[PDB]
């Protein structure tokens, strides 16, 4: 069988956070997404020469159900950390998403990647600068992502699935 | 037929590619076509269509048409459908009146009906759409039209204004009734606590409106707003899930945790007896937490079968809840399901689909993302109709609604509580298991989950 990678997605709400995985899995080209079927969260996909299926969970709109989290950190082989780079509470979120994935794999070096996301046309309050500090601070890469224009997306998740691989 | 010039009357124009599409296939129990997109001239005309009644896209229309038109517009375009005129200058007169004019008419008074009785709170909210409905329904002559305008003067007028056998006999373990202060996880019945608990998640599943979900608002700055029933209904099963890990973790001594986990089980064996899949779920979140995942001392002491029916509670959510869904199909009412599933549907709906199509050049409003959202919100609806066959007891109802475990404390000075307690409990390898002495004087075998009497 061909690897299987469960990704899982975190991030604050209410900042288009779900943008990522379905940029992702939409071809491009196409505008009609269905989240009620496999094909919109299971991706075969070819990264370095090894072809993989990326099996993604994100709860994006769950994130009121706050004790119900350390399942998906428990089960998750990689977690790409999301925030909207126009807006801050979501960038100081990032900590604590961290610390609970810590927390529940009880282990400081867990694949995860860092993604600022501009999911629109309103004004960048976290700079590049700060997000690649954080990353830094953590030990982990630092992807910017674009909602409209799926630059930066293929890169984010790819990126994550060579975290995994070179864990 | 002749019907007037578009410069007279918009909604007159002929359909075309640049104004109105369709899916491939038709309304499966009507043979309606399935309107795709269309400007909102061509659905305001589909939505009082003179061919024929179209109850299905009224209802999906009415259900979300805020977010490609406001309801203060709304009621203009209806209005402006029903004022139809005579085309310019017999056969062709009486035929228009009673094949156009008094249909299209007609239709205009059922959206009316319909918007009065199922979406009155756009009227509530806004109370000049109200002062504007009112009068043009005044202004409404005709029989043909008098018992359908007195139906919606009755309908407005009771919105302003604003059945089973014997349920099954309440059981009481240590507690008794009236002893709200001894009322505890160990001191209440198992079976009490989980009807109880299944009559209160109930309500606050049936009390959630389309409005609190139409729009992703519950996910907006303005959600506490917007979206209240289905933010106390999510606060009610975060705090019991709380409940149960510090019920576990604040009990120190071994034998009574494992008492206290297997009573949770126990809980959840009614649930699932119920199909309150919130309350399973409540259960199995609090078993998969951080605190009370790692109590390998614990859960090694839990009966073969117990472990067993949490095992397959826990496999329900596997694989994106594949068995959960499976399941909830295979069930009837009454039911209590897991509402976050929806959340992200619709979510992912309105966030993965375009507002708006393109053809020729010309921006046509996408109705299908529209009905995905509005066959969302259905799915839910069917769950609220039916109520539980059991009785409510006051006391018990109370004790789970005002149930606090976090206190003054914030999430995460709280959650970091449970965790350190789970440590002190069950240190991690290499230090050795303390003991810890026992809390509750009374005795902590339990009555079981069968009714104790017929
Ligand atoms: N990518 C992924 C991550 C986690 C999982 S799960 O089976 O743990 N799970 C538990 C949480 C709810 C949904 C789910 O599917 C599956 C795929």
């Amino acid at each position: 069988h061909m690897t299987e990678y469960k990704l899982v997605v975190v991030g604050a709400g209410g900042v288009g956070k779900s943008a990522l995985t379905i940029q992702l899995i939409q071809n491009h080209f196409v505008d009609e997404y269905d989240p009620t079927i496999e094909d919109s969260y299971r991706k075969q996909v070819v990264i370095d020469g090894e072809t993989c299926l990326l099996d993604i969970l994100d709860t994006a709109g769950q994130e009121e159900y706050s004790a119900m989290r350390d399942q998906y950190m428990r089960t998750g082989e990689g977690f790409l950390c999301v925030f909207a780079i126009n807006n801050t509470k979501s960038f100081e979120d990032i900590h604590q998403y961290r610390e609970q994935i810590k927390r529940v794999k009880d282990s400081d070096d867990v694949p995860m990647v860092l993604v600022g996301n501009k999911c629109d046309l309103a004004a960048r309050t976290v700079e590049s600068r700060q997000a690649q500090d954080l990353a830094r601070s953590y030990g982990i890469p630092y992807i910017e992502t674009s909602a409209k224009t799926r630059q930066g997306v293929e890169d984010a998740f790819y990126t994550l699935v060579r975290e995994i691989r070179q864990h | 037929m002749r019907l007037p010039s578009a410069d007279v009357y918009r909604f007159a124009e002929p359909d075309s590619e640049e104004n109105i599409i369709f899916e491939e296939n038709m309304q499966p129990k009507a043979g309606i076509p399935i309107i795709k997109a269309g400007t909102v001239i061509k659905l305001i005309e589909r939505l009082t269509y003179h061919m024929y009644a179209d109850p299905n896209f009224v209802r999906t229309f009415l259900t979300t048409y805020r977010s490609f038109c406001k309801p203060q517009e709304l009621l203009s375009l209806i209005i402006e459908r029903f004022e139809i005129p005579e085309p310019e200058p017999s056969a062709e007169l009486k035929r228009f009146r009673k094949e156009y004019i008094q249909p299209v008419q007609l239709r205009v008074l059922n959206v009316c009906r319909h918007w009065v009785e199922h979406h009155f709170y756009d009227f509530e909210r806004d109370a000049y759409l109200l002062q504007r409905m009112e009068e043009f329904i005044g202004t409404v002559r005709g029989k043909a039209m008098k018992k359908w305008v007195e139906s919606i003067t009755k309908i407005i007028q009771r919105k302003k204004i604003a059945f089973q056998s014997s349920p099954p006999t309440v059981e009481w373990h240590i507690s008794r009734p009236g002893h709200i202060e001894t009322f505890d996880l160990l001191t209440l019945h198992p079976i009490e606590i989980a009807r109880q608990l299944t009559l209160l998640e109930s309500d606050l599943y049936r009390a959630v409106q389309p409005s609190e979900l139409v729009g992703s608002v519950w996910t907006k700055e303005d959600k506490e707003i917007n979206s209240p029933n289905l933010l106390k209904m999510i606060r009610h099963t975060t705090n019991l899930t709380l409940w149960f890990e510090k019920c576990i973790v604040e009990t120190e001594n071994l034998e009574e945790r494992v008492a206290v986990v297997s009573r949770i089980i126990e809980i959840l064996q009614v649930f699932q007896e119920l199909n309150n899949f919130n309350g399973v779920l409540e259960v199995v979140s609090a078993m998969n937490s951080s605190p009370v995942y790692r109590l390998d001392h614990t859960f090694e002491q839990i009966p073969s079968r117990q472990k067993k029916i949490l095992e397959e509670a826990h496999e329900l959510s596997e694989d994106h809840y594949k068995k959960y869904l499976a399941k909830l199909r295979s069930i009837n009412p009454p039911c209590v399901p897991f509402f976050g599933i929806y959340l992200t549907n619709i979510l992912k709906t309105e966030e993965g689909n375009p507002e708006v199509l393109k053809r020729h050049g010309k921006e046509l409003i996408n109705f299908s993302k529209r009905r995905k959202v509005a066959e969302i919100t259905g799915e839910i609806q069917q769950y609220q109709n039916q109520p539980y066959c059991l009785r409510v007891e006051s006391d018990i109802k109370r004790f789970f609604e005002n149930l606090n475990p976090m206190g003054n404390s914030m999430e995460k000075e709280f959650t970091d509580y449970l965790f350190n307690k789970s440590l002190e409990i069950e240190p991690r390898n290499p230090k050795p298991l303390p003991r810890f002495p026992k809390k509750y004087s009374y005795p902590l075998k339990s009555p079981g989950v069968r009714p104790s009497n017929p």
